[PDB]
């Protein structure tokens, strides 16, 4: 056979830290987008798909060498090569309790009329969070010792750095590794190739490697938002309720329900506003463009992605998709419920009758009712008939503000070696989208962006009362953005590093050329 | 007087500029020439304010009594949508709009003989 | 067919949910091609440009279909239809359909109504004994919730046809 | 056209004070206290044709609120800032009760958050 001087059993447990989404073929008939079944129809992980993931973070740490990663993941075509010494086996994915598929709706925003884009209407399914999965690994060695790659590897699986599956920027794909455990046969050796039949092998103390190195995360910067709603906030549920109509949207969130705001929505309002500014500074229009193009404007396209599309430029062929090195994590609220509370809410007929007892059940204010109702509060809406006055008929509806829900930081992460990459390594091209980015972040602080729905209808307006951007391994002189703000007008960051920023960005105003193209 | 009046709905066939029919301005960017920005209202009440809180209505033989609606300092929560809808009538009729909420009305309506 | 006792009639099973989902996928797709099967299965019509009933209230009852993951769960729809016949107006809605929330009525309540619709032979696609049984009984909602979905896209893109001009 | 409810122009003091006094049967000032359901045989009317509210938003109370707009013209800001800007005794009618007098509120703009 293939020589094998020692193998590695690599296991423990992943987490999904976020929602996941691998996806089958595609549409199950209650989601455009369905998740990836095994045989026996439970969800699971391919093993393909998590090869990928680890091979191409790989990839990123290594900085491309195509040598160190065909030594461990293998090659078709080099002569001495062939198949792989990694092992990813198929994992079936275990949703807690026995918590059922989420779905999620998602829509397009016309720029334009800043409302839902005729056919961007989407849904996908995901797996909760909280879900656990197996890391079934393999690895042949045929070196002593376990590869330093290998164990950067893990490393960064325990940080939670690698995301797995589709909308990885939108939200999903976060998982982290827990409960690490190596175990060694030596299969060149009697003694190690009957443990393998027999013993099930020597224990690694993981510790000990994981104290042999320094886990060399790649550059990023990632930004938490502090925001507290000063109008009530709310992405609205997928279907109209019987007691309230408009119902908050909730996730499970391992085995309570939680209100979220997806990263979905997040990251399509600072692209509306990113977008916005880029426009308006170059006077552009977007009343004419369909919905992909409204969206194909410069620095929003390597900051927020692109749609692939595959164009021949002259013979050429060049894909002017590329995956946006800005992405949202959804958002929670510190306010949780079981998966029944809200159930009860849900299903409440009676806004006076069995809602107020679902409710103060929910807030956690069983017997105040003002308590309950300055956290979760019923709102009536009528339209008034212009003519008569009174109520036009039909036009009664109920909504459930969440005027005192909690809510947990934004946290948007930027991958500073994802747009190095778009720049060809350029680190002074990456000026003007730090600079598009930090503007877009003092309109948010500004109240400028609301969030959710019923913005324009006494919704959606946020508080932002602190922005902590913390990065690692920033280049040089975009170190100074590793600050705690609190003014809205970023006048926490040095002046001299913001007249920098600005007189890159200025000169990117003079000429906003494709900053990619090289 | 009758407590209320109308304010009359002028026809607006042939109407032109901004106060004309319009494709709108959109929210793409701002606009060279037409401003943007926050404008901060101070509103004071004359007469007593009416806020009924429809979620706390409390009924005995049929007739409802409703609190004030209040927010989570326990001020009360005047709605932006009842704003809203005050000056969107407001503004309907001084700019002379299309009336934004028009029922069916489609039947005749009825009265009696003398 | 296999005994039931069957050491690979777990196995089997797994085969047959697959051969009678895309089964009904399929039947759902035929079925949601003409405009009288819609018709038939929901009331659902089309006069000129206008839908019966607008696509909006079609919406809505499609929205709470997909809280139908079993029969337990039939008590959720039957409690949207009570409260949409309970109003006056949105019954009204409803009226120039086919007698459409009937129609709904019953293809939630009455468990061989969907098969009925259907009309799939299951035969050449079970081999468990007590297959068609079991499965119509573990695969009752999905069916429900795939034939609805599919008429209200044939619905809407035949009402594009008419609308569209 | 448009139904307004113009503003109880010259209700006299006290008139909204006390409100729980049946004063709808004397001509306080000339002025019956016409937003309360006169008393039957001394007995509150709380039929379920009328409603009842545990309280009200004081007059002279004070809202302030902002107003984020977007690529408004000329004269669709101008129209909106008319309203705003409405001279003295020109009151705004929000929220409920507005045939009894309720809801009559004073809008002017904060320029230094503007």
């Amino acid at each position: 056979a293939r020589k094998v001087t020692t193998r590695w059993k690599i296991t423990g447990t992943l987490i999904a830290e976020t929602p996941l989404h691998i996806g089958g073929v595609g549409g199950d008939a209650d989601t455009d987008l369905a998740l990836a079944v095994n045989g026996a129809g439970e969800y699971y992980v391919p093993g393909t798909s998590l090869a990928g993931a680890l091979r191409g973070w790989m990839t990123q740490l290594l900085n491309n060498d195509e040598s160190q990663i065909k030594d461990l993941w293998g090659d078709h075509l080099d002569a001495k090569r062939g198949a792989s010494f990694v092992i990813v086996d198929d994992a079936v994915i275990h949703i807690p309790n026995n918590a059922d598929v989420e779905i999620r709706e998602g829509v397009g925003i016309d720029r334009h009329f800043g409302t839902a884009a005729n056919g961007f209407k989407y849904s996908r399914a995901v797996i909760p969070k909280g879900s656990k999965f197996k890391l079934p690994l393999t690895f042949d060695s045929q070196d002593d010792g376990l590869p330093n790659a290998l164990i950067q590897l893990l490393c960064a699986l325990e940080a939670g750095d690698i995301r797995l599956g589709a909308a990885k920027t939108r939200g999903l794909g976060r998982i982290k590794l827990d409960d690490l455990k190596l175990k060694s046969f030596a299969l060149d050796k009697p003694e190690g190739i009957f443990s393998a039949l027999l013993d099930q092998g020597k224990k690694l103390d993981w510790n000990q490697l994981k104290a042999n190195v320094t886990y060399q995360s790649p550059p990023y910067l990632g930004i938490s938002i502090t925001w507290n709603p000063k109008d009530p906030v709310m992405v609205k549920a997928e279907g109209d309720g019987l007691a309230i109509d408009i119902l908050p949207l909730v996730s499970q969130v391992g085995s309570d329900v939680r209100f979220v705001i997806p990263g979905s929505s997040i990251k399509g309002i600072l692209r509306t506003q990113a977008e916005r500014i880029i426009r308006t500074i170059c006077q552009s229009n977007g009343s004419e463009k369909n919905f992909l193009e409204q969206l194909r404007i410069n620095l929003v396209n390597e900051l927020f992605g692109s749609a692939s599309l595959s164009q021949k430029q002259n013979g050429k062929d060049i894909d002017l998709g590329k995956i946006g090195a800005l992405a949202v994590n959804d958002c929670f609220s510190s306010l949780s419920m079981t998966p029944d509370q809200w159930k009860a809410v849900e299903n409440a007929t009676e806004m006076t009758g069995n809602l107020q007892p679902a409710l103060k059940q929910a807030t956690g204010y069983p017997n105040n009712i003002s308590q309950a109702y300055k956290v979760l509060q019923p709102a009536m809406h009528v339209a008034v008939d212009r003519w008569t006055g009174g109520a036009a008929e039909g036009m009664l509806y109920s909504v459930l503000e969440p005027i005192g829900v909690t809510w947990e930081p934004i946290q948007v992460h930027l991958d500073i070696a994802r747009l190095k990459n778009y720049y060809h390594g350029k680190e002074e091209k990456l000026k003007p989208a730090i600079a598009l980015l930090l503007l877009v972040l003092r309109d948010l602080a500004n109240k400028k962006i609301p969030v959710g729905y019923g913005t324009n209808r006494g919704m959606g307006t946020i508080t932002v009362s602190q922005i902590t951007l913390n990065g690692k391994a920033l280049p040089t002189e975009l170190e100074p953005l590793n600050k705690t703000m609190t003014c809205p007008n970023l006048t926490d960051l040095d002046e001299a590093f913001r007249q920098d920023l600005s007189t890159a960005w200025k000169e990117w105003i003079a000429d906003p050329i494709d900053l990619c193209q090289q | 007087h009758n407590p209320y009046n109308f304010v009359p709905a002028l026809p607006r066939d042939g109407i032109t500029g901004d106060l004309g029919d319009c494709a709108p301005a959109g929210h793409s960017y701002y606009h060279g020439d037409k401003y943007s920005g926050r404008i901060a209202v101070k509103l004071t009440t004359v007469t007593p304010l009416l806020i009924p809180d429809a979620s706390k209505e409390e009924i005995n033989n049929n007739h409802k009594t409703y609190p004030v609606r209040i927010g989570k300092d326990g001020k009360p929560y005047l709605p932006p949508t009842s704003i809203k809808g005050m000056l969107r009538s407001a503004y309907e009729a001084v700019t002379n709009s299309r009336l934004a909420v028009f029922e069916d009305h489609d039947s005749r309506l009825a009265y009696r003989m003398p | 067919p296999l005994p039931t006792n069957h050491p690979t009639q777990d196995y089997a099973r797994l085969i047959e949910k697959a051969a009678w989902r895309e089964a009904i996928q399929n039947k759902a797709l035929a079925l949601a091609s003409s405009r009288a099967k819609r018709e038939e299965i929901l009331g659902i019509k089309i006069m000129g440009k206008d839908s019966q009933p607008t696509m909006t209230q079609l919406g809505g009852f499609r929205s709470v279909l997909k809280r139908l993951h079993s029969r337990n769960n039939r008590d959720i729809v039957t409690g949207y239809l009570t409260a949409l016949e309970q109003v006056s107006n949105r019954k009204e809605k409803w009226s120039n359909t086919s007698q459409g929330l009937t129609k709904i009525r019953n293809l939630v309540t009455q468990e061989n109504l969907i098969w009925n619709h259907l009309d799939i032979d299951f035969s050449p696609l079970t081999i468990t004994q007590n297959g068609v049984n079991q499965l119509k009984s573990e695969l009752w909602a999905e069916a429900v919730r795939t034939l609805v979905d599919a008429i209200i896209r044939g619905h809407k893109r035949d009402l594009e046809k008419a609308q569209e001009n | 056209g448009r139904k307004v409810y113009p503003h109880h122009k010259g209700l006299p003091n006290g008139y909204w004070s006390n409100p729980t006094e049946d004063r709808s049967q004397q001509a306080i000032q000339g002025h019956y206290q016409e937003y309360r359901r006169p008393k039957k045989d001394g007995l509150e009317q709380r039929d379920d044709q009328n409603r009842s509210v545990k309280g009200w938003v004081k007059p002279l109370t004070e809202f302030t609120f902002e107003i984020d707009v977007t690529n408004l013209s000329e004269v669709e800001l101008g129209a909106l800032l008319w309203l705003l800007t409405l001279p003295d005794l020109h009151f705004h009618r929000l929220g409920g009760g507005k045939p009894l007098g309720f809801g009559s509120v004073r809008l002017d703009i904060d320029p230094d958050k503007t």
